[PDB]
């Protein structure tokens, strides 16, 4: 004012300063996909084979478990099934979630 | 002269014109950034999604184990402390009054709804308290009778034992462990 | 005897797939858990650095929409040079941000509280008793625009009202 | 996994599971005599934990699979644009700072 | 159940939230009716649920709503009926309609904003009416009542 008049290099470099801060945000930008990223490739690759033994399930046992009455006989359905009008006719809220829900 | 000038025209001209140009692409450098972020979390709605899967019935299986032999000290006979630590494991390292004698002061005070009144809290807190002598006497072989180790057995064995507190009782055992010659 | 192979081979499956990917998911997904939190707390503080765009990469570029508005504005069509506040107003709200890095400081007010656009520096000078040779008490050195602040800051700890051997510059020698 | 911790007595507050911590332990126990009579139904709590427990443990393991495909495939593709997001923040505080210091070196030619 | 959403605005209450014991069963019995492919059919219910339930707490506000009762006093001349709180919990029952409503779901599924046109196109032709009423009693004189429309200038 009465004296600051070559404010363009100290405003403007201290401007470039928070740019320099705004470098330090570059630092948190490289720092962000460095943090991020890298829980991205660290818990990829963790649970990569995780979908792979849960593809092992839902794989392998999936249609395993599906084709175990592949064949399954005819008597047996009539009496577990009837069984099931035994459990089935018990309710919900006594039977329970999967309980109720994989019977059906 | 225009030596100065051609600083404000150049400096200030191109200053203002590229800070516009490429403060706008750094506009459109957070436009791509919101939407790799907003790609990412909506990408990452399956973290929280498989993460409800928290099935702490271990914690009810720990918790009710820790009731049953709580339950054990809390005959007034656990004596399961296998010497006197477990010697190099009973978490990793001494737990013999990690787990168990702040559970026979913390089980001590387990009150359910009476559930062995305070008659049997102030004796479980004297299993609290020989276990904490021992504990004294063991994080003292730890830290203050060695004193030579350099490694972990004063570090992470005293270390293992920061479930008890209080290491200026440590200090105290340096005033007269490393200090007793002074 | 295919039913004795579900038993075994299925008991496989429910038994060894739910307790094996049991482990897969509570190991390999407990992974999942804490690096969760680590993507997590990282899309946090990430927002916050999106916060930063609009925090710095629209704060620089607000000032750069100063710049641009003052060559948006370039009305020659020489005296026009005060195209700046941040020559004036933000550099002296900016130095009035060193009024407040002064009154965070204080660095004065206390009572001077004046004009330390550029508090210049400030040193660790434990001073010395100047007649015997011998060590003084120590003092934090204010030298702000203009005016000095030889401040005893112990047992002073702030920085609020240290004690001040204080004059102004322009007759400081 | 989240397990084998130390946890005794972490939050003593004893959570009366089936209330058998409240009906053996504190209801005919109180005065520590039992828990041995109690201890019976501590074990018996422990076959209630391989009951109660199995019961969890059939639903444990019971939510799966399909798919969460495009966490670790969206985790790839938008790691990659991730990194090609990095590569435009480096580059922008590249060609930023170039002009930082490109005018505030023209700018100290105005010093 | 119903109740005056009003006594969730005097008392400024946070607003019903069903919660996970259903919602487990809830989304389990949509996909479980997505292999019986019946979840739609069960949804078009679930908008009968919580549309009707809206029809409730909101029928408790039809009352200080439908009557602007300040009518040539001054002319307008209280800012002060209820069609405000109307919208405002017409608004915030929206919100955890959005959320609640919007929760439930193996993510990708088409018909949610449907399913929230499905719930709240009526509440639409809800506002629409009382809209009506405030729009016909602040009607047929300006200044009857005349700066007082702002307020439902505020509300639209």
């Amino acid at each position: 004012m009465p004296a600051e008049i070559d404010i363009d290099e100290a405003d403007v470099l201290v401007l470039s300063q928070e740019l320099q801060k705004t470098s330090k945000l570059t630092f948190e930008i490289n720092k962000s996909l460095k943090k991020i990223a890298a829980t991205s490739n660290q818990s990829s690759q963790l649970f990569t084979p995780i979908l792979a033994r849960n593809n092992v399930l839902t794989t392998l046992q999936r249609n395993i478990e599906s084709t175990l009455n592949s064949v399954a006989s005819v008597k047996d359905l009539a009496n577990e099934a009837s069984k099931y009008e035994i459990i089935l006719q018990k309710g919900i809220n006594q039977v329970g979630l999967k309980q109720y829900t994989q019977v059906v | 002269f225009s030596e100065q000038v051609a600083t404000q025209e150049v400096i200030h001209s191109e200053n203002v014109i590229k800070l516009s140009k490429d403060l706008h692409t750094t506009l459109l450098t957070f436009d791509k950034l919101d939407d790799r972020l907003t790609n990412v979390t909506q990408v990452v709605s399956p973290l929280g999604d498989k993460l409800e899967t928290a099935i702490k019935k271990k914690q009810n299986y720990i918790q009710s184990v820790e009731l049953i032999r709580r339950y054990n000290d809390f005959y007034s006979m656990g004596k399961s402390d296998i010497v006197e630590q477990l010697r190099l494991s009973k978490n990793w390292k001494l737990n013999l009054k990690s787990v168990k004698l702040m559970k026979n002061l913390l089980i001590l005070s387990s009150k359910l709804e009476t559930s062995s009144i305070p008659k049997t809290i102030n004796t479980k807190l004297v299993i609290e308290k020989y276990s904490e002598m021992m504990e004294n006497e063991l994080l003292e072989n730890f830290n203050s009778a060695y004193r030579e180790n350099n490694f972990t057995k004063l570090n992470e064995i005293a270390i293992i034992l920061n479930n008890f507190n209080g290491g200026v009782n440590v200090i105290q055992s340096f005033i007269n462990q490393h200090d007793y010659f002074i | 005897k295919f039913t004795s192979n579900l038993t075994d081979l299925s008991i496989q499956v429910q038994e060894e797939v739910k307790l094996n990917i049991n482990k897969s998911y509570n190991e390999i997904m407990t992974v999942n858990n804490d690096l969760n939190v680590a993507m997590l707390e990282l899309k946090r503080v990430r927002a916050n650095i999106n916060d930063l765009n609009e925090v710095l990469d629209q704060c620089t570029k607000i000032a750069e929409k100063r710049l641009q508005l003052q060559d948006q504005i370039d009305q020659e069509r020489m005296r026009r040079d005060r195209s700046s506040v941040l020559i004036l107003e933000k550099f002296w709200d900016t130095e009035l941000d060193q009024l407040f890095k002064n009154v965070e400081g204080a660095q004065k007010f206390i009572n001077s509280t004046k004009g330390r656009h550029i508090l210049m520096n400030s040193a660790n000078w434990m001073e010395l008793n100047t007649t015997t040779g011998k060590p003084l008490q120590m003092v934090q050195i204010f030298i702000l625009n203009d005016l000095v602040l030889i401040a005893d800051k112990s047992r002073d700890k702030q920085n609020d009202f240290i004690v001040s051997q204080c004059y102004p510059l322009k007759d400081v020698t | 996994v989240k397990h084998e911790p130390a946890l005794g007595q972490n939050d003593v507050f004893d959570l009366d599971p089936l209330s058998f911590d409240k009906w053996v332990p504190f209801l005919r126990r109180a005065l520590d005599k039992n828990q041995l009579d109690p201890v019976i139904d501590e074990l018996e709590n422990s076959i209630e934990d391989n009951f109660q427990g199995l019961e969890l443990q059939l639903l444990q393991d019971s939510q799966m699979n399909d798919k969460l495909e495009t966490s670790i495939d969206e985790i790839a593709n938008i790691q990659g644009m991730v990194q090609d997001t990095l590569s435009s923040e480096i580059s922008k505080f590249q060609i930023r700072l170039s002009e930082s210091a490109n005018e505030l070196i023209v700018k100290k030619q105005m010093y | 159940k119903p109740f005056d959403p009003q006594i969730n605005i005097t008392k400024k209450m946070p607003f019903p939230y069903y919660e996970d014991q259903q919602l487990g069963a809830l989304s389990w019995i949509l996909d479980y009716f997505h292999g019986n492919s019946e979840g739609s059919i069960i949804q078009d219910i679930l908008v009968g649920e919580r549309s009707k339930l809206i029809l409730k707490c909101m029928a408790f506000l039809e009352p200080f709503a439908k009557e602007i009762s300040t009518a040539k006093n001054a002319p307008y001349e209280k800012g002060s009926s209820g069609m405000n709180s109307y919208t405002e919990a017409l608004l915030g029952f929206i919100a955890n309609e959005k959320s609640l409503v919007d929760d439930l779901y193996s993510q990708y599924t088409e018909s949610k904003p449907h399913v929230l046109s499905q719930i709240l196109s009526p509440l639409i032709s809800a506002y629409a009416k009382l809209f009506g009423a405030n729009l016909k009693i602040v009607r047929s004189n300006l200044e009857n009542f005349g700066f007082f429309s702002f307020e439902l200038v505020e509300s639209i």
